[PDB]
């Protein structure tokens, strides 16, 4: 059988991607940028 | 005060009674003109904050402003009515109306109004109800406003953009259905032209938010980098806004590990080894997990990091990150990648000593390191080792002794009838592949024999994967040019599985097979 991951041979180990994903926090100021936008028309 | 509270309760009870019931029946009109002018009338009302309470608790009068709204073909009527629903969105009472009234359909509908002012109207009255209406997410999405809100982002107006980003976020959070809609209605390419385009930070920080939260999506990844998401992001790695790089750093991350094939990523990578030397640990963190990903495989990406000074930039980061392993693990990772397979990798070998980095590197074989930053660090070291000016220093760092007591470790481990997420299997192959590269090395390879490891390399000729089959047939290889160490591997009963080893499909396993052999016999 053969490394699921890793290994390397005579020129060094081999390189790996590190899985990142990171959406975290939804933070449940537009209100003068809204107001601002409707106070034209 | 008593005064202003009388005159309002008195004219609270002229609309309730007088004023709204007769504009609900004007509204309902069959002549089109009479319901233009009332819708009129309607929002003029809606103007006067005392005025409000008495037209939004009438069902009736929301909902035909509503309908009216929704159904009407005068531009006119559609602002007014529109501009009245803004009005009376301002508490929780009036959102409920507007929501109970069935409001978020016929907002929705209005968002492909070609008139500002509505498009204006309808946008941030979404925008409340998506913030403080509880159901208004799902609405909003079951009436297609998704569709409706990324075709809208080839508008002008910035803060009017920033506010529809603003929606998409709070609708695409957590919610994997909506980032698929998203995608299909094109808003990577959208979004990433926002990005490259404009300057006002409100919207590049709304947009940004999107674009993160897209950023995990294994759909929309591919189209974001694709739209060349990774570049724009870059563009503001040094705007002064702290939330803004911040977001930018973490969705770059979130697509880093599928942009290892983009091209134009010079003036990126530069500012990400520039970052590692920030205070503000979030931005270190994410400028080495970055780096690790886009050195990943490419050797150009690590031409260019290396001619940035990437290396010395990567041992400083580590030489004062101490114990902090989530950017410990990234920036050796990085290092890893940078000492191998590339035009400059002989010299970034050298270059890890010459910046003082073999001590501190070494040393994150020991404890409290856990297995990923262990696992990275074995493949840095095994890298290293390629240079024969770091052999003795290596040694001097004790590496050899860690190095085998990390492979006793694991290997006993795997014993049987994952961990801190890595497979033991991987940790035998890696440090049995440092010691063999050590093991190039005279002096090495008496310290290796002398911690009594050749019984183990025996054993490992056994093992099912043949990456350690060949690691530990190499590693024997290298120490049988030394008599005692042959007859010993002879005395361990290695001969049967090397013969075996002879015929193995990899060619590098056969060699040293044949290598370990010819030097017993002789």
């Amino acid at each position: 059988p053969q490394l699921n991951s890793g290994g390397g041979d005579e020129l060094g180990a081999n390189d790996e991607l590190i899985r990142f994903k990171d959406e975290g926090e939804q933070e449940e100021d537009l209100a003068d940028v809204k107001s601002s936008l409707v106070n034209e028309s | 005060h008593a005064v202003v509270n009388l005159i309002n309760y008195q004219d609270d009870a002229e609309l309730a009674t007088r004023a709204i019931p007769e504009l609900t029946k004007l509204l309902n009109d069959e002549d089109q003109v009479v319901v233009n002018k009332a819708a009129v009338m309607v929002h003029q009302l809606s103007k006067k904050e005392a005025s409000r309470h008495a037209i939004m608790r009438s069902p009736q009068m929301v909902s035909a402003i509503v309908r009216t709204m929704q159904n009407t073909n005068d531009v006119e009527t559609a602002r007014c009515t529109a501009g009245t629903l803004h009005n009376l969105s301002h508490h929780r009472e009036g959102l409920l109306a507007i929501f109970k009234s069935g409001g978020i359909p016929a907002l929705v509908k209005m968002l492909g109004s070609p008139v500002d002012s509505v498009l204006f109207y309808a946008i941030t009255t979404l925008h409340n109800l998506l913030l403080h209406q509880e159901g208004a997410k799902m609405a909003v999405r079951l009436a297609g406003g998704l569709q409706k809100m990324v075709a809208l982002l080839n508008k002008t107006n910035v803060k009017f953009l920033a506010i529809t980003t603003d929606c998409l976020q709070i609708l695409a959070y957590g919610n994997q259905e909506s980032k698929l809609i998203i995608l299909a209605s094109g808003g990577p390419q959208a979004l990433v032209n926002i990005m490259r385009t404009y300057t006002y930070e409100k919207l590049l920080w709304t947009t940004s938010r999107v674009l993160k939260v897209l950023s995990v999506c294994s759909s929309n990844k591919p189209a974001i980098v694709e739209a060349g998401g990774m570049q724009a992001l870059g563009l503001h790695l040094t705007d002064p806004s702290q939330r803004l790089v911040q977001n930018c750093l973490w969705t770059l991350r979130n697509l880093s590990d599928a942009a290892t094939k983009q091209e134009g990523m010079e003036g990126l990578l530069g500012t990400l080894v520039q970052l590692l030397g920030s205070d503000d640990i979030n931005v270190v963190t994410c400028a080495a997990g970055i780096l690790s990903n886009l050195t990943c495989n490419n050797y150009k990406n690590k031409m260019m990091v290396c001619q940035v000074g990437g290396i010395e930039a990567l041992v400083r980061t580590v030489l004062r990150a101490g114990d902090r392993e989530d950017i410990t693990e990234p920036a050796i990772c990085a290092l890893r990648h940078l000492t191998s397979r590339h035009q400059e990798a002989e010299m970034a070998q050298n270059a890890v000593r010459l910046h003082y980095g073999l001590p501190v590197v070494v040393k994150l074989l020991h404890p409290p390191s856990h297995w990923p930053l262990i696992k990275a660090t074995v493949g840095l070291i095994r890298n290293l080792a390629l240079c024969p000016a770091n052999h003795a220093p290596l040694r001097e760092q004790g590496a050899i002794p860690r190095l085998v007591q990390l492979l006793v470790r694991a290997h006993q481990d795997t014993q049987r009838r994952f961990v801190e997420g890595v497979r033991m299997e991987e940790i035998v192959e890696g440090c049995t592949g440092a010691l063999h590269i050590l093991a190039r090395d005279v002096h090495n390879r008496i310290v290796i024999r002398g911690l009594n490891t050749i019984p183990l390399f025996v054993q490992l000729l056994y093992s099912p994967i043949e990456n350690i089959q060949r690691v530990a047939a190499g590693v024997l290889c290298e120490l049988a040019q030394d008599k005692e160490a042959a007859e010993a591997i002879e005395a361990e009963g290695a001969t049967a599985p090397l013969t075996e080893l002879l015929h193995s499909r990899n060619e590098g396993v056969a060699t040293y097979a044949a290598a370990v052999l010819f030097r017993m016999s002789e």
